């Protein structure tokens, strides 16, 4: 278990930590966050509570360093930083713990829900995606916007997400125009899993990493994004039949784990009815259409 | 963006544009088997190709043999469609190709957008406007040569005939369109209309008949008659 400790908490803020959050007050004795699960990936993130614009975070994992917190007056934001003295931080950490001064992670021992939301999610990846060479965690924003969005503008605050275009070159063969864009197999297995993803692992973590800032930040490039990785599933004829079942499990937890308040902006009526109801793939997400049934009958 | 009465002159103006109506691609008399089932059989079609300035039509002739042990074959014509219009373009020199095609029904749109990805420059436009190019089949030499192919073919016409050497462009395409909706509504009544006295002719490269500019004036008359008449014998009115 490790732990991500803050100076102070200046500015009354609503902390993010993966799915749970907790409120601290102006000024309040807070010192930071203990128990964190080894293993996974983590996003802790943050909602001023005077100025609801921007949810801003941090991806990191706390196998690579060891990070802390600390309110920028100047800026105006907590900042992840990372600490090089081990032992500083060591003999910080255990005060403060000492002092109780920390919330724990407050993962329940049945629960896998992180896990199976972050299974493919690799820090490496990620930082491929939020270019930002000299910290080991990256930082991400409700504002930033993706390459993809920006040639349709400042490229160091990109998400720089793999481009996906139902109608373009790389997604259609000359000479089989009508082929390739009824049934999109080529470009999901030729150009993007076999080119560009190498395994369908690294596709579902891109797809799994674009979710989560959608979640918590309310991305619109980023949702847009998981959602054009859902329906190039689901538009192919040919998919491996071990992709298939894992994406169920995906989109199961993804859905399961949206804010029921929220089903309005970040699900797209257009692809999940036809992902779930007319697409290739129509019959193969039983979990997910289930839940998506029982939880947003409105959408459908 | 859409092609509506409001940015009606731009198909006058002297940017290259087409006009792709696919109405008449797939055409199929619908039969009983004698099982009792129904079936279809297709005959001839066409891809009605025109560009609105100049008159010239590009009448792409399908025959019935590219649907042959070929399925959902209503989908195919519009990527066939798509696949020939593109071949067009790729045939014209540079300075010939459209900077936009306009096409008659938005069905056409992603097919014909995807044919043309190595043209990013030529703009795939709908319209609102409810062209009455379906009727193009009731033009007696237009129906005539689809019907007589026997293999693909390309076939090149003026769809105004010598109009432009009297009348505007604007002029013209409303004088086609007029003649074409009334054929449309009732085209028996259309045809006596055209085909009326013994001393007016069909040129034999001409597809409509030598009217003077008096002449013209009472049979566009006629024809806006007709075109009222039937909305009336429709509606009751
Ligand atoms: C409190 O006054 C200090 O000088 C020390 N503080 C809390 C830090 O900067 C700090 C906090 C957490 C970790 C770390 O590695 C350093």
């Amino acid at each position: 278990m490790n732990t991500v400790p803050f100076t102070s908490a200046p500015i009354e803020v609503t902390i993010g930590i993966d799915q749970y959050s907790f409120n601290v007050k102006e000024n309040q004795p807070f010192h930071g966050i203990k128990d964190i699960p080894i293993g996974h990936v983590h996003v802790i993130h943050f909602q001023h509570a005077d100025n609801s614009s921007m949810r801003y975070g941090y991806w990191f994992d706390c196998r690579m360093g060891n990070f802390y917190i600390q309110y920028d007056p100047k800026d105006g934001l907590y900042k992840m930083m990372e600490e090089r003295d081990g032992a500083k931080f060591e003999n910080i950490v255990h005060n403060f713990k000492e002092r109780q001064m920390m919330v724990s992670y407050p993962k329940i021992d049945e629960d896998d829900t992180w896990y199976n939301l972050t299974e493919f999610v690799q820090m490496d990846k990620i930082r491929k995606i939020v270019r930002k060479d000299e910290n080991q965690f990256s930082y991400v924003d409700s504002s930033m916007t993706t390459v993809q969005e920006n040639e349709l503008s400042d490229p160091a605050h990109s998400l720089n997400y793999t481009v996906i275009n139902f109608k373009s070159r790389e997604a259609i063969r000359p000479g089989h125009e009508m082929e390739d864009f009824l049934d999109k197999s080529y470009y999901l297995n030729t150009v993007m899993l076999q080119g560009i993803f190498k395994n369908s692992s690294n596709y579902f973590g891109e797809l799994q990493f674009a979710f989560l800032n959608a979640m918590f930040f309310g991305n619109y490039g980023s949702s847009l994004q998981w959602h054009a990785m859902i329906e190039l599933i689901c538009s192919s004829a040919t998919v491996p039949k071990h992709m298939l079942d894992k994406l169920d499990e995906i989109l199961y937890y993804q859905i399961k784990t949206l804010p029921e308040q929220y089903s309005d902006i970040l699900l797209n009526e257009r692809v999940w009815n036809i992902c779930l109801y007319s697409s290739f793939q129509k019959n193969s997400l039983h979990n997910t259409e289930k839940i998506m049934e029982n939880k947003y009958p409105e959408l459908l | 963006g859409a092609m509506n009465s409001s940015n009606y002159a731009e198909l006058f103006n002297n940017d290259i544009k087409l006009f792709v109506d696919d109405t008449n691609v797939y055409r199929v008399t619908v039969h009983k088997t004698f099982e009792g089932n129904v079936a279809t059989k297709a005959i001839n079609g066409c891809i009605f190709t025109l560009n609105p300035k100049t008159g010239h039509l590009f009448l792409k002739i399908i025959h019935t043999s590219v649907w042959a042990g070929q399925k959902r074959l209503s989908q195919l014509a519009k990527w066939k469609t798509a696949e020939e219009v593109s071949a067009l373009v790729r045939s014209l020199p540079k300075e010939e190709q459209p900077k936009q095609i306009i096409v008659t029904r938005k069905a056409m749109l992603d097919p014909l957008e995807v044919h043309m990805l190595d043209f990013p420059n030529i703009a795939i436009r709908p319209t609102e406007l409810r062209l009455p190019f379906s009727a193009a089949m009731s033009i007696d030499k237009l129906s005539d040569v689809v019907m007589k192919a026997t293999e693909p073919q390309m076939v090149l016409f003026n769809i105004y005939d010598d109009w432009l050497d009297r009348i505007s462009s604007y002029t013209a395409f409303s004088r086609l369109t007029l003649l074409l909706r009334a054929l449309k509504t009732n085209e028996e009544s259309a045809k006596m209309i055209l085909l009326s006295d013994p001393t007016i002719t069909i040129k034999s490269y001409h597809l409509w008949p030598s009217f003077t500019d008096e002449q013209w004036i009472t049979i566009e008359s006629q024809m806006r008659d007709l075109i009222l008449t039937e909305y009336g014998r429709k509606y009751n009115v």
